């Protein structure tokens, strides 16, 4: 749970290859293979979601998720 | 200004050193073509030089009036 | 015991480095191939025991 | 040429410097710029705005009297 | 004798205490190595924020003890270290006085505006804009909602930048103005930060008027292809709209915009209720041009005459801003004849070239 703390680095999931390994094309520019950790969902990742990585390893850590009409029939 | 490589801090000013691909465009007087070598266009050259050498030399006729002068 | 093995194995190697991705152009004679890293240039390489 | 691409921006951004260079100095310091072209139905009127490049020359074709000078 | 040899020393020493403290100052700074600059997307907890550097990436970080977590919100500019990436200090007021500048004397309540050309406009904007600012507690109880914004369209070459500068200065309103060029010329992908600062600064100096020309530049692609490369040309419209909706339209901030091609405008917004009142504008007429030529030409040593009347009747098909040129179209002939007090002969043949200048 320690490394899951700061200072992380962002990325962008692309696709899996195994029960415990996926890939990323981060914002830094390049593409890296990387292993997800357990204690973590899987159901919520396959698209180009948003993610968070561990800097030096370039590992993976945890997930992160996120006009006004005013009228009425009277 | 100058600045360190690792701890970016101002260290020493320095001039504006121009590029070789600009100094090159400075020119000799290799041109040798007098206004007698050109035909017609007594006007256009007459109109031109009333924007160039007189402001280079005789701008007082402008500056005494101080009119909104031309640039190019 | 085999519980604490895993997490102590897993945590050992999230400290592990990254791993790049690339594509093959051809194969040099043996124990030698070439790759282009899909954003960037070429890198002849070696291979491992298994492949 | 509206875009966000590299090649479309770096071009025009030069022009954006040229303007600020024209409108940076005054008619006291004694530069005098000019220019040339084969076309006027193609270029941006911001250069033609009052102050930057105002005086113009409509170089015509030559009248028949001028034809006599040029050949001689 | 042996007193002066010492009296130069008390001067000597103090002339070093100055010297020392400097050379001891600088080393006190060199250890304080540099930092890195970013900007925020959103917020997650006092222990974890998000940032966006000035060299790409979108890091996640923490934060130091001292700085108030209150002031840290979206839009802010930020600074932090290089290794740990922990935010410490803030710098607001992204100054750019080449962009905008105030006119406090425009809060004079008796200011001069006497150039020519146009009267019913300056007469009506006084109606459009005065009352919602001075005592607007009536627009509510009567029932209506006043106009959040305005638009001033017309042909080019008309000198309206000075107009809106003027009439907000006689009324006694704090006027500020920034083109929509440098915000997208100097600032490619760091623009909309300036927008919101341009309002907050404008807020706490309430009341105040806005003016901003070349407004047709925000469009860019206008989502011409929906690619993620024109985010600047897209969002720069977004932050404009979200902010002007935030006024509540109470009567201590109003807005003006302008261009030549309203048919080229971006009615994705600014049409329906934001720039509600659209106002065209005219060109001069048989006497306005003497109302105009009485301005520029009056300010130079001519001979003194009234060929203006017989002149402008020869003039026709004539835009507005070509008149700073028309005088100086003649000034370039007075000096040729080596003169001081010009004659109308330069003016009678002044336009004779200028009419062909309109060709191209
Ligand atoms: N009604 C007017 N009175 C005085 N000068 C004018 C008038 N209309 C245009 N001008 C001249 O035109 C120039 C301003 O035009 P400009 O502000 O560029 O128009 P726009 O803002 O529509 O581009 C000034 O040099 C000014 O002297």
């Amino acid at each position: 749970k320690r490394i899951q703390s700061v200072p992380l680095v962002i990325g962008q999931f692309l696709e899996p290859i195994d029960q415990n390994t996926g890939i990323v094309s981060s914002t830094t520019g390049m593409s890296y293979v990387v292993r997800i950790l357990s204690t973590l969902d899987r159901e919520l990742l396959k698209p180009s979601m948003s993610v968070a990585l561990h800097r030096h390893s370039n590992a993976l850590v945890d997930i992160l998720p996120p006009e006004k009409p005013d009228v009425t029939y009277a | 200004v100058g600045v360190n490589k690792d701890s970016y801090l101002i260290l020493d000013t320095l001039p504006s050193e121009f590029d070789s691909r600009v100094k090159a465009m400075e020119v000799d007087e290799k041109p040798t073509e007098t206004y007698s070598d050109v035909g017609g266009l007594d006007k256009q050259i007459e109109e031109l030089v009333e924007a160039i050498v007189l402001p280079m030399k005789r701008a007082d006729k402008f500056k005494d009036m101080g009119i909104r002068a031309p640039k190019g | 015991n085999d519980k604490v093995r895993f997490i102590k194995d897993e945590l050992r190697l999230l400290q592990e480095p990254g791993s790049y991705v690339g594509e093959v152009i051809k194969i040099v004679s043996d124990k030698k191939v070439l790759v282009k890293v899909q954003p960037e240039g070429k890198y002849i390489v070696d291979v491992a025991k298994d492949i | 040429f509206d875009s966000e691409k590299s090649g479309d921006r770096e071009v025009q951004r030069t022009m954006l410097e040229l303007l600020n260079q024209l409108d940076g100095f005054s008619s006291d310091d004694r530069v005098k710029v000019l220019a040339a072209t084969n076309r006027v139905d193609v270029l941006d009127p911001a250069l033609l705005r009052s102050g930057r490049l105002d005086r113009k020359i409509e170089f015509p074709l030559p009248s028949e009297d001028s034809r006599a000078q040029i050949l001689q | 004798r042996y007193d002066d040899q010492l009296k130069q020393r008390r001067q000597n020493i103090r002339d070093l205490e100055k010297l020392y403290d400097k050379t001891e100052n600088d080393i006190k700074a060199l250890q304080s190595i540099g930092q890195l600059i970013g900007e925020v997307m959103k917020e997650l907890s006092e222990e974890k924020y998000i940032v966006k550097a000035s060299s790409g990436p979108r890091y996640i970080v923490g934060v130091r003890n001292s700085v108030d977590r209150s002031k840290l919100k979206k839009g802010v500019r930020v600074t932090l270290d290089i290794t740990t990436l922990t935010i410490m200090r803030i710098l607001p007021r992204e100054t750019d006085p080449l962009v905008y500048n105030m006119t406090s004397f425009e809060q004079g309540e008796i200011t001069f505006d006497g150039i020519g050309g146009l009267t019913e406009q300056i007469r009506e904007l006084r109606e459009v804009i005065e009352l919602p600012l001075k005592n607007p507690e009536i627009f509510q109880r009567v029932g209506i909602k006043p106009p959040k914004g305005v638009l001033l369209y017309g042909p080019p070459g008309t000198g309206k930048t000075l107009l809106a500068k003027a009439v907000a200065a006689t009324i006694g309103a704090n006027f500020i103005f920034s083109p929509a060029s440098g915000i997208v010329d100097k600032y490619i992908g760091e623009s909309a930060r300036i927008i919101r600062e341009m309002f907050a600064y404008a807020k706490e100096h309430e009341p105040c008027i806005i003016f901003m020309d070349e407004v047709d530049a925000i469009g860019g692609r206008r989502f011409s292809e929906g690619t993620s490369a024109d985010r600047e040309i897209q969002r720069t419209l977004m932050e404009l709209l979200t902010q002007m909706d935030g006024f509540d339209n109470l009567g201590q901030t109003k807005i003006i915009m302008a261009t030549n091609r309203p048919d080229t405008l971006d009615p994705a917004l600014l049409r329906p209720g934001r720039l509600d009142r659209k106002v065209e504008i005219p060109l001069p007429n048989e006497a306005g041009r003497l109302e105009i030529f009485k301005i520029h030409t009056a300010k130079v040593k001519k001979t003194g005459e009234f060929d203006f009347e017989a002149a402008v009747k020869m003039s026709d098909g004539f835009n507005g801003a070509d008149i700073r040129n028309c005088a100086t179209e003649a000034g370039f002939f007075a000096i040729r004849d080596d003169r001081d007090h010009i004659n109308p002969d330069d003016l009678m043949k002044a336009v004779r070239k200028v009419a062909e200048v309109k060709k191209l």
